[PDB]
């Protein structure tokens, strides 16, 4: 619980430090429930068998079982006593052939299957690659399991409806732009003026015309209907200060064959544009 | 019934509306995360043979009534088709998850399953006990919190998956409900 | 909609089987297929008011004789319903390649065609007219990449062999 | 009716249960919220004819078939029920806000909305559009500061939108 | 000082103590000898560029009215 | 004989129309995972003397009590049609790799089972319990490639849920 | 000098620690903001010519006694030399916002003003006031709330930001008191 | 501290600069690339005993000849000091994997490190005789995601390339 690399690594809980399959004894406090477990049954002279969990699958729990090991301190007393097994004493891999049982250091027997190479203690499924380590000191054995060993009377009050569901929230994917303007539409207007108009929004270019008749933004405002009975009389200027620009010049790009024309007639309402404004610009008034 | 593409298409329908733009970028998550929706739905129906009697039997242990004389799932014949009727709720959400829409689950599943299970006379506490224990196996195997089996997987996380096959066991029970 | 999704998963419940591993296959399938698609369907979202009314008039330079009295584009309102017919096939399309197949074009367009365009006598081969006019208008290079304007005139003669 | 803090508790009560110590925390966080909730029933009820009727404005101006003769809002009688069918699906998810859980929405508005404007002829993707320019309006005027406190309300304001499309796709 | 230091502690060094970062930067061009008074132009228009670019060095040696400096002396 | 090929001509051919856009893309999908099992159905082709002998051994050690007399496993007559009987599956799964899909495992070997090993007083269980043995010694970057693991493990729980 | 991930390692190393699961859970907080951020330190970049003048001019016309004959803002030379300043003090500000640390703005700037400022004789009364109206102006356009100029986000909440270069603004405040 | 942010901001001070938008493009690839390092470093931060003493031991059985009397590693506690050292080197790989450069390796590691093993006789091919060890150890998708392997062990043979 210091300096593994000290001592070499004959020490026993420097040796499994520095084994590098299961590190999740040592950074909970596991690693002492399990010596206590060993004094308890009285297992320091009887030879006997481990299995222990890699790392991997201590990351596998389940969420609704590790909170039933994080607030019940007997129920994780008794999940490690059922992975130190006292039956058939220092046994190797080779005698865990065949259909079986096992008994634990405090549980009810545990059955297993062992056919060659793959073998199942329960719940739970042996990984040989590593996994025939014997200890003469202390004298025990070792085998690495990939899951938990945890039998079904320990887990009749875990559940997934109690909490444990999982779940995502979802979110509004709005911008500043948009929140901004239809802001402005949830005063009255006797108030809001010009911006009680301000939650319409553009339509399709046809949609302006003849069937439809959609209203534009711009003829909600008093700019539409201007009309003054003065004029510029245009003679009064000098020659030279009086400017005139067209659109284009060539026939069939401000009239088609086809009465759809941004420039000429009726149809220049019919645009993908200029159906909402800013009115946001000035004030309530 | 509609996909994950689709229904975007038939909200932007409604408003003569192009899909471009915010829209797309939605959809192009779903495509840069689809390798893990099909090595999700891999994992369920893998085991979809001992999820379906295992939650049968779950339902079983827990309300030992049900195969008493008069309880619903009496005999043989009762048996083999509570076994069947879950087989089937199971398929239909395994479709939903890998369209990634609930209305493949809803026109040919949930349509019409509350008045089928107050015909026959099906327990519909028990019936919801029966899916919870299947969503309770489906976000098991899709986050490999098995305790039985281990799936191999790439890395990564894939809680957003099991928040969404678990919000289509819960309109099985409030529908029948 | 006829998609990829919609398809293995009608195939595999008229059998009533669970998505298999041929049924997997298919949907990745649909993932090294959606970038040439989804470019198509981009460019076509932003440039969309251009490219309509860029084979509107495609139709009336071919046609002229559709200005005639009792034709079906005399007056403005005609022509403003010819412009939208032409602008919801253009939708169809866009909507086509997001899904990932002809579903949107067969039920909202297709469909009911032939003898809507015969009752109220809207010459069918001027609602082709349109849609042949973009499927050569499009430079391969230039507006999209190779495989997104294969997608693209893909789903444009599609449209042209079912008005034929 | 049954609010958020109910809903659980007949989820819990089915089976027979204590809640747990993971279900308690979840609560707590709840009641956390707790007046940043209280902030969005505020604002939406303070400004709630405005919100009506300027959304009501706005769908004229885009469907103005509506009030023409021969139009389903055309005549006084018929444009008043609009109104009020507006300020009514206003009203309960704004209940539907304060409970946290859209049982009160759907058990006393949207059940039987969907058959009673097939009977009388009502245009249901027309109503769509007047409850989706209130949510914009609403979901606009809920993360503006205006005398609150800066903070992140991100989580609310997707609670609140998605109780708008729950009373849209009930009719449409 | 601030971009030649090869460590951080370095950096710190020239911070803290002005005298130390100016004589960090006069000893690295004395053995990198990259002065004035190493310098060889190898050209006739290299002597004029050095020549220009001093006539800007020696343009601070006076004030901003003209008048002398005290550095330059 | 269901693969991604068959399902969507037999699709094309119910609706009676030409193969579509959605249905090209589905051979898509059949390019792209084709390198991940067809070099499984390599491995699983030079390797299955092994691989059935070791499969072959898991069955006796877990049911010993076939050998007793009476049983399925009596003499060595029996013994060698369980041998060849498990050869069969390893043989039609490398039918499923080099296909696409459980076409030859739903014909061949799948149909008509359950009434065969019935009839002829054979534990199904059994015939479980040595696909479930190569599904269990197989680990993902030895044996094979990292992705040939994930469709040769695809099959066996396919005919694992079909016995069971 | 050192951004927020070479803060949080020069704190485990004082230990002769790793970083663990749960060190690393506000960096996984950080670089998921890490959009947000961005958004914000081009929010003042491109405003940053106009923030100094429009904090220099306050300074003066609230007291004007800078511009007296014998002030420290008097001649040209003087002012424009103020004007440089007040933008060595923004460009380091926003390094610091940029990098989520302070250890570039409180070491290559702050690391010998105080005594500088006492021999040049740059009052300090006053250049709090320029440091303050910078202050008050990079919180508006943090906060979208800028009485002239609104720019164009995706719609959240930027009050965390909006504070920690609040808390950069007066280590200047304090450095030179 | 070389990191990705400390570049774009000290070349911008050399400057006399404001960030622009090359700085502020710079540190968005700290953002995708993050995540394939940000659990390279979870993953040492959690085995890192197991890999120092695997590493420990692979000094001293190729060179067997430093557990002799004058050399280096003559008694246990220089043993103890060699085992702490490989130690120090994995702690500062895990920073950075943190930190995104190569700031804690230059700053605390490799800044005067080439001086003191040649003044104290220590055979500095024995340090990367560990560090190759660990590099051609790790297995590709068991140990970490195959980008965390590429980026975990490019901060080994630069530390490699440094000490040799
Ligand atoms: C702008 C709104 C759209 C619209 C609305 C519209 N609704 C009606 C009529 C009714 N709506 C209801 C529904 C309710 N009444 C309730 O009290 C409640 C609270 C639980 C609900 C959900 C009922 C019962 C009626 C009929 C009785 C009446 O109010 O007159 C009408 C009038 C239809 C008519 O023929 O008179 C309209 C116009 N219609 C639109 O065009 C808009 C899209
Ligand atoms: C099939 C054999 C799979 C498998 C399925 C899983 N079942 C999981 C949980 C679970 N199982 C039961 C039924 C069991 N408990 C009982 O009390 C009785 C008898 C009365 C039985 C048959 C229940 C009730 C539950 C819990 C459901 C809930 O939470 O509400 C489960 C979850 C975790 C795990 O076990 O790893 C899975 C994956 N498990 C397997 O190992 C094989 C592959
Ligand atoms: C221009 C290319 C044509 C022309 C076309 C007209 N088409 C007309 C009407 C029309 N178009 C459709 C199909 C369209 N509506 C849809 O909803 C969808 C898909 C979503 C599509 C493709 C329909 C159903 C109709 C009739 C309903 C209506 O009035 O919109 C049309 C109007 C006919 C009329 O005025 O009686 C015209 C004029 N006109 C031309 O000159 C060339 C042939
Ligand atoms: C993965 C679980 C383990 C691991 C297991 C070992 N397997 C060993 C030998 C072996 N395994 C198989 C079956 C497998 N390999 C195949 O090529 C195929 C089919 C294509 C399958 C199902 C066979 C046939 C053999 C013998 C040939 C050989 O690989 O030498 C093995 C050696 C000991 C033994 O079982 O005899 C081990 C340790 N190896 C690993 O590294 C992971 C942890
Ligand atoms: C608080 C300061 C603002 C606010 C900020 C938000 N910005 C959000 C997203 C965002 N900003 C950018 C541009 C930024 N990222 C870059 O990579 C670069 C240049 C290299 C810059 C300038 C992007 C790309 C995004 C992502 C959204 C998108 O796809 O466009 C954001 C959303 C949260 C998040 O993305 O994590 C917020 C809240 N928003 C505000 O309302 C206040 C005023
Ligand atoms: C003409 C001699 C000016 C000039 C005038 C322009 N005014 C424009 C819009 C505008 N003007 C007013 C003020 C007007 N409305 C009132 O109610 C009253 C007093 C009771 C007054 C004097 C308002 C409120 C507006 C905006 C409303 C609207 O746009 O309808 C205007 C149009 C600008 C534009 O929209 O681009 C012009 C050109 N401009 C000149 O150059 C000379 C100096
Ligand atoms: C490729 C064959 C030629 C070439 C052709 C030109 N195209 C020109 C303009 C143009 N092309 C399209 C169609 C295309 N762009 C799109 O965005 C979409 C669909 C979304 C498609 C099918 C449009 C809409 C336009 C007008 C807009 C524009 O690009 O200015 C063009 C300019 C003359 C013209 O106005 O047609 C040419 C010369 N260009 C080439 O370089 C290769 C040789
Ligand atoms: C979220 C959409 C808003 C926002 C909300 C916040 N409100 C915060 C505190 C707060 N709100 C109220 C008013 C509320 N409580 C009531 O009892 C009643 C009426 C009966 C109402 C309307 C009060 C009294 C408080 C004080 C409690 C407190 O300060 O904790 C708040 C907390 C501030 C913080 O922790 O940062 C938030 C975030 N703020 C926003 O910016 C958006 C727009
Ligand atoms: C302006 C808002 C102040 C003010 C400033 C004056 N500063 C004067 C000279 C000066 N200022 C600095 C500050 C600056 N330069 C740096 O390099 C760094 C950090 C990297 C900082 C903060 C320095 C170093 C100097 C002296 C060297 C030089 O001028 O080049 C100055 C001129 C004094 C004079 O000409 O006698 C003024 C007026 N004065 C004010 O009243 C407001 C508060
Ligand atoms: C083990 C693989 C080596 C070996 C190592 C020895 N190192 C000895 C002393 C030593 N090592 C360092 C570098 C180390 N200290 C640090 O703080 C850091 C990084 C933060 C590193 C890499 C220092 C500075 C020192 C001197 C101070 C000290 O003793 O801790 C050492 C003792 C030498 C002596 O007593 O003179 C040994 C034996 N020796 C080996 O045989 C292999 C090559
Ligand atoms: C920082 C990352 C990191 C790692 C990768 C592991 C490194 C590591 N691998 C093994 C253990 C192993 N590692 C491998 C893997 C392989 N052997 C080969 O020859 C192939 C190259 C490769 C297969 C892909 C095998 C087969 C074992 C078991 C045999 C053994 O223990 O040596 C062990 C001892 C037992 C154990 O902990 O599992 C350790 C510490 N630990 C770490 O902290
Ligand atoms: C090509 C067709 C195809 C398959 C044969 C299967 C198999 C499969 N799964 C993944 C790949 C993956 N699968 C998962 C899923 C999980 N990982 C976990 O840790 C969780 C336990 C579980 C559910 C969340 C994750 C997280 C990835 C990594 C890639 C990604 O994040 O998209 C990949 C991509 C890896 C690669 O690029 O090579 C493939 C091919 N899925 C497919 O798409
Ligand atoms: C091409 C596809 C194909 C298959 C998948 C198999 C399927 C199959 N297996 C058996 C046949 C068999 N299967 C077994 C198997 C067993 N008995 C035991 O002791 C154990 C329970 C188990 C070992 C695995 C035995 C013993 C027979 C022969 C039955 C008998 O002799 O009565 C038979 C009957 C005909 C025969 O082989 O005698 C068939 C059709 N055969 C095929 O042709
Ligand atoms: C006597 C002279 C005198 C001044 C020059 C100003 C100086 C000044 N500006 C601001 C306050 C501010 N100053 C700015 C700066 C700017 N605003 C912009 O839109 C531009 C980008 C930039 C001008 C170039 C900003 C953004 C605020 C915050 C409020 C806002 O304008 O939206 C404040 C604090 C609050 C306030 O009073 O507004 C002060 C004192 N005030 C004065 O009394």
């Amino acid at each position: 619980a210091a300096k593994p690399y000290e001592s070499g690594y004959i020490a026993e809980d420097d040796f499994w430090r520095g084994r590098g399959i299961a590190a999740w004894v040592y950074a909970t406090g596991a690693n002492k429930v399990i010596a206590q477990i060993v004094k308890d049954f009285n297992l320091t002279d009887k030879k006997f068998m481990v299995f222990i969990p890699n790392d991997g699958a201590f990351a596998r729990l389940s969420p609704q079982l590790r909170k039933a090991m994080m607030e019940d301190s007997r129920l994780v007393y008794d999940m490690l006593a059922g992975h130190i097994f006292t039956s058939k004493g220092s046994a190797m891999l080779k005698d865990l052939q065949g259909a079986g049982y096992l008994q634990p250091a405090y549980g009810e027997a545990i059955g297993y299957v062992g056919t060659g190479r793959v073998i199942k203690i329960g719940n739970a499924q042996v990984i040989p690659e590593s996994s025939d380590i014997l200890r003469k000191n202390l004298g025990f054995s070792a085998h690495t399991l990939d899951t938990f060993i945890v039998p079904k009377a320990l887990t009749k009050k875990v559940s997934i409806e109690a909490g444990f569901s999982p779940v995502t929230p979802a979110k509004y994917v709005s911008t500043t732009k948009a929140d901004l303007r239809y802001v402005g539409a949830t005063k009255p207007a006797a108030v809001g003026g010009r911006r009680a108009m301000n939650l319409m929004k553009q339509q399709p270019f046809w949609m302006y015309g003849p069937p439809y008749n959609a209203v534009t933004q711009d003829e909600y405002e008093p700019i539409s209907a201007a009309a003054p009975k003065a004029f510029v009389d245009y003679q009064i200027f000098a020659p030279g200060t009086v400017k005139v620009s067209p659109d284009s010049v060539n026939a069939n790009e401000l009239n088609p064959v086809s009465g759809m024309s941004k420039y000429i007639g009726k149809t220049q309402k019919l645009v993908g544009d200029q159906g909402i404004s800013d009115r946001s610009d000035k004030l309530p008034m | 019934m509609l996909d994950a593409f689709s229904r975007v298409v038939v909200n932007s329908d409604a408003k003569a509306a192009y899909v471009g733009g915010s829209d797309l970028q939605a959809l192009k998550s779903f495509i840069a995360d689809g390798n893990k929706r099909l090595d999700a739905v891999n994992s369920i129906v893998s085991n979809a043979s001992c999820m379906v009697s295992d939650a049968v039997s779950g339902m079983i242990c827990e309300n030992p009534g049900l195969i008493s004389p008069g309880g619903n799932c009496y005999t043989n014949r009762r048996m083999a088709a509570c076994l069947r009727d879950g087989e089937i709720i199971l398929r239909y959400v395994s479709y939903a998850l890998l369209a990634g829409d609930a209305s493949v689950l809803e026109d040919r599943c949930l349509n019409g399953l509350k008045e089928t299970y107050i015909a026959l006379g099906v327990p519909t506490n028990s019936s919801i006990r029966a899916v919870s224990i299947m969503k309770a196996q489906a976000v098991a195997f899709i986050t490999n919190t098995a305790t039985e089996r281990k799936m191999s997987f790439a890395a990564g996380d894939c809680t957003s998956l099991a928040s969404e096959v678990a919000s289509y066991f819960d309109r099985v029970g409030a529908a029948i409900s | 909609m006829k998609s990829v999704i919609t398809t293995v998963v009608s195939a595999a419940d008229a059998a009533g089987r669970f998505p298999s591993n041929s049924d997997l296959e298919s949907i990745q399938g649909n993932i090294q297929r959606s970038a040439a698609r989804l470019e198509a369907a981009e460019k076509l979202a932003g440039n969309h008011e251009a490219v309509v009314k860029e084979a509107g008039d495609a139709c009336f330079a071919k046609y002229a004789y559709l200005k005639n009295p009792g034709e079906a584009g005399e007056n403005q309102e005609k022509i403003n319903k010819c412009y939208r017919d032409v602008d919801h096939y253009m939708r169809l399309v866009n909507y086509c390649l997001v899904v990932g197949g002809t579903g949107p074009l067969d039920e909202w367009g297709i469909a009911g065609a032939r003898e809507v365009y015969r009752t109220l006598n809207l010459p069918t081969s001027a609602y082709v007219a349109s849609i042949a006019y973009t499927r050569d208008r499009l430079c391969v290079p230039r507006d999209m990449s190779a495989q997104a304007g294969v997608e693209f005139s893909a789903y444009l003669d599609y449209l042209i062999n079912a008005l034929s | 009716m049954l609010d958020a803090f109910a809903k659980v508790v007949a989820q819990a009560d089915a089976r027979g249960e204590f809640l747990s110590n993971t279900q308690i925390d979840a609560l707590s966080k709840m009641v956390k919220e707790g007046n940043q909730r209280l902030d969005i029933v505020n604002k939406v009820t303070s400004n709630a004819s405005a919100i009506v009727t300027n959304s009501a404005r706005a769908l004229f101006a885009e469907q103005p078939q509506l009030i023409q003769p021969g139009g389903n809002a055309y005549t006084s009688r018929r444009m008043a029920a609009c109104l009020r069918d507006m300020e009514i699906v206003l009203r309960y998810v704004s209940y539907a806000m304060i409970a946290g859980d859209s049982s009160v929405l759907d058990d006393r508005c949207l059940n039987g909305l969907r058959e009673t404007y097939q009977a009388l002829g009502t245009p249901g993707s027309s109503v769509a559009v007047a409850i989706q320019k209130m949510k914009d309006a609403s979901v606009a005027l809920a993360n503006d500061t205006t005398g609150t406190p800066i903070g992140d309300c991100s989580s609310l304001v997707a609670e609140l939108a998605g109780y708008f499309d729950r009373a849209a796709v009930s009719v449409v | 000082a601030l971009i030649l230091a090869q460590n951080d502690h370095q950096e710190k060094q020239y911070i803290k103590y002005p005298k130390l970062a100016a004589a960090a930067l006069m000893a690295s061009t004395e053995v990198t000898r990259a002065c004035q008074r190493y310098a060889v132009p190898e050209s006739i228009e290299e002597e004029f560029l050095a020549a220009s670019v001093d006539k800007v060095n020696k343009m601070r040696g006076t004030t901003a009215s003209g008048v002398y400096k005290s550095s330059c002396v």
